[PDB]
RNA sequence: CUUGAGUCUCGUAGAGGGGGGUAGAAUUCCAGGUGUAGCGGUGAAAUGCGUAGAGAUCUGGAGGAAUACCGGUGGCGAAGGCGGCCCCCUGGACGAAGACUGACGCUCAGGUGCGAAAGCGUGGGGAGCAAACAGGAUUAGAUACCCUGGUAGUCCACGCCGUAAACGAUGUCGACUUGGAGGUUGUGCCCUUGAGGCGUGGCUUCCGGAGCUAACGCGUUAAGUCGACCGCCUGGGGAGUAC
RNA sequence: AUAAUGAAAU
């Protein structure tokens, strides 16, 4: 998983304060960081099926949180996806 | 049942402690069961690990006829 | 940086080179911003079973802290050196400074 | 011949036969005997009595070497483990050691299949 | 099992010591059980059956001492 | 809005998964010494191996498959499954005291992944034993059960196949309803008598009360009392067969 | 150790 320093840095960058650990932006950013990191691991170990379930769970959780944010506030959603570089 | 490690509050079993490890093997070199000595399961697992490490490093034998 | 415990064994008829070996390995670890927490030389000991028709090996123990690459290089050195007949490297959770049971009853 | 005075006896005790071999302290054979060659065949070959007789014959066959002290090594599960030692003692040797050297693997090769009769 | 005959020690006592040491080591059981291959299904079934039999016998013998035969 | 659902800080136990090294016991084979008539196998036998020196005993070397004891009605995983020791990468569970978001949830036709043994394709490797096959026997016969040999396969890399009494023959989620004895893994306070008492969480084995069931039995881990969604059945053969 | 069979009804 991520390290303490990296987690603290992301929380400071994306949260309203160094104690806002449970905002949607912070959650999405943390999931994105870990998903990006694991691409290197799975390009070398292609037959590690047991670890891949966790990755897929992360992907699903991020999708659901983004749908909720898009429903509740469009402007914040646009800004967040622009900042994180998410689209197909 | 009486377990000396639980009596003395130990943290790890220390594969370097041959004098202690000697009480828990038979004369053929085999590991004694827990139901004979009265150890707890946690410390039994730790003890087996330590004995295997010592066997590799040659501080203890494997069998009685090498 | 992580914490490691290392043990290695040397041929009995090469016991005169152990101080030089210790010095060189210590220098290799210290040059990479690491530290040395425990060092011990146990002398010649009788083996429990023969290894390559030998008994009477020379034992050295160390507890150190360093990066991974230094430890990998040290392992390669052990592999290609012929005075060393066996070695072991293990990871620990914290630095260990106390004295070993072999320096309390030998 | 050449005197020795210190020897080893090897006992091979299987479910079907018993073999006794006497040797010096370096592995060089001096004489041997078996239950199947002592006048027993079939259902009488795997008895303690046959092992007894075989041990007596083996002791007789090595009398020109003048042996006094014997070590004993036993290998196998069959009937013949103890009668042979008793006969060797009765012949007139002095027994110094007894050891069991049956081979036991630490999970190696696959054994044969079970018999359905 | 390694036995050294002690001074003044007769032969029968040494023989009995050898037998006791062999039984404690348990070499005959190992040899007998390694003669033929056994399937994992059979191994697991035998283990469970032994445990169940022991438990049931314990309960029966402990609860049978609450009655009078005559 | 904070009670469902999540994020953050400190720890704990584990045969959970992918990659690379290494150790000790045992089987087989090759090359030598000592020694001399048997060995091996069965209910009883002989096919086989042996004076061209076997079987037994001792010394040196090669190779590749599995990890005794510990080890248990023990542990981990969605299921299939996972067991020597060391290092690198990596997934999930649980506990104590606090802070944060604010219904962000449950089920899921079609779709997409994973999926024991045997089997198929291309390239490697091959101790042990083993479909097919060959020869002793037994029998009225014996294309079998028993004995002596023995190759495909069993092992490794990559790609196919999609089935099992794949079983607790019991779909997933939430709430409520008398007791007893154990296993395993966390954590609080202390009469103080420092080796012992009194509490509070997760997982798990057995017995049994009311209720339920055709009976056998299930019984807070329900087959009891209720709510939300999904899959399936409608006499036996013909048939999970034909097109 | 091995070692087969018994029309339909009352």
């Amino acid at each position: 998983s991520l390290s303490t320093e990296a987690t603290a840095k992301i929380v400071s960058e994306f949260g309203r304060d160094a104690n806002d650990t449970g905002s949607t932006e912070v959650q999405v950013a943390l999931l994105t960081a870990q998903i990006n990191h694991l691409q290197g691991h799975f390009a070398e170990h292609k037959k590690d099926h047991h670890s891949r379930r966790g990755l897929l769970r992360m992907v699903s959780q991020r999708r659901k949180l983004l749908d909720y944010l898009k429903r509740k506030d469009v402007a914040r959603y646009t800004q967040l996806i622009e900042r994180l570089g998410l689209r197909r | 049942k009486f377990c000396r490690f639980t009596a003395e509050g130990v943290q790890e079993i220390d594969y370097k402690d041959i004098a202690t490890l000697k009480n828990y093997i038979t004369e053929s070199g085999k590991i004694v069961p827990s139901r004979i000595t009265g150890t707890r399961a946690k410390y039994q697992r730790q003890l087996a690990r330590a004995i295997k490490r010592a066997r590799y490093l040659s501080l203890l034998p494997y069998t009685d006829r090498h | 940086m992580r914490h490691y415990e290392i043990v290695f064994m040397v041929h009995p008829d090469q016991s005169e080179q152990v101080p030089g070996m210790i010095e060189r390995y210590t220098a290799a670890i210290t040059g990479a911003e690491g530290k040395i927490h425990r060092l011990e030389d146990w002398g010649r000991r009788q083996l429990a079973y023969p290894i390559n028709k030998l008994h009477k090996a020379h034992y050295v123990l160390m507890n150190v802290e360093a990066p991974q690459e230094v430890i990998d290089e040290l392992e390669t050195t052990f592999r290609f050196n012929d005075a060393v007949i066996r070695s072991m490297v293990m990871r620990t959770k914290h630095a260990v400074t106390e004295a070993s049971p072999m320096v309390k009853a030998k | 011949r050449k005197q020795v005075s210190d020897g080893v006896a090897h006992i091979h005790a299987s479910f079907n036969n018993t073999i006794v071999t006497i040797t010096d302290r370096q592995g060089n054979a001096l004489g041997w005997a078996t239950a199947g060659g002592s006048g027993f065949r079939g259902s009488r070959k795997s008895t303690p009595f046959a092992a007894q007789v075989a041990a007596e014959r083996c002791a007789d066959a090595v009398k020109e070497y003048g042996i006094k002290n014997l070590e004993v090594m036993v290998k196998g599960p069959g009937p013949g483990r103890e009668s042979t030692i008793r006969a060797l003692n009765a012949a007139g040797f002095r027994i110094t050691n007894i050891t069991d050297v049956t081979p036991i693997p630490h999970n190696g090769c696959r054994p044969p299949k079970k018999r359905r009769v | 099992p390694v036995i050294k005959v002690r001074e003044n020690e007769p032969f029968d006592v040494a023989l009995r010591r050898f037998k006791r040491s062999c039984e404690k080591a348990g070499v005959l059981a190992e040899v007998r059980r390694r003669e033929f291959y056994e399937k994992p299904t059979t191994e697991r079934k035998r283990a469970k059956a032994s445990a169940v039999k022991r438990h049931a016998k314990k309960l029966a013998r402990e609860n049978a001492r609450r009655t009078r035969l005559y």
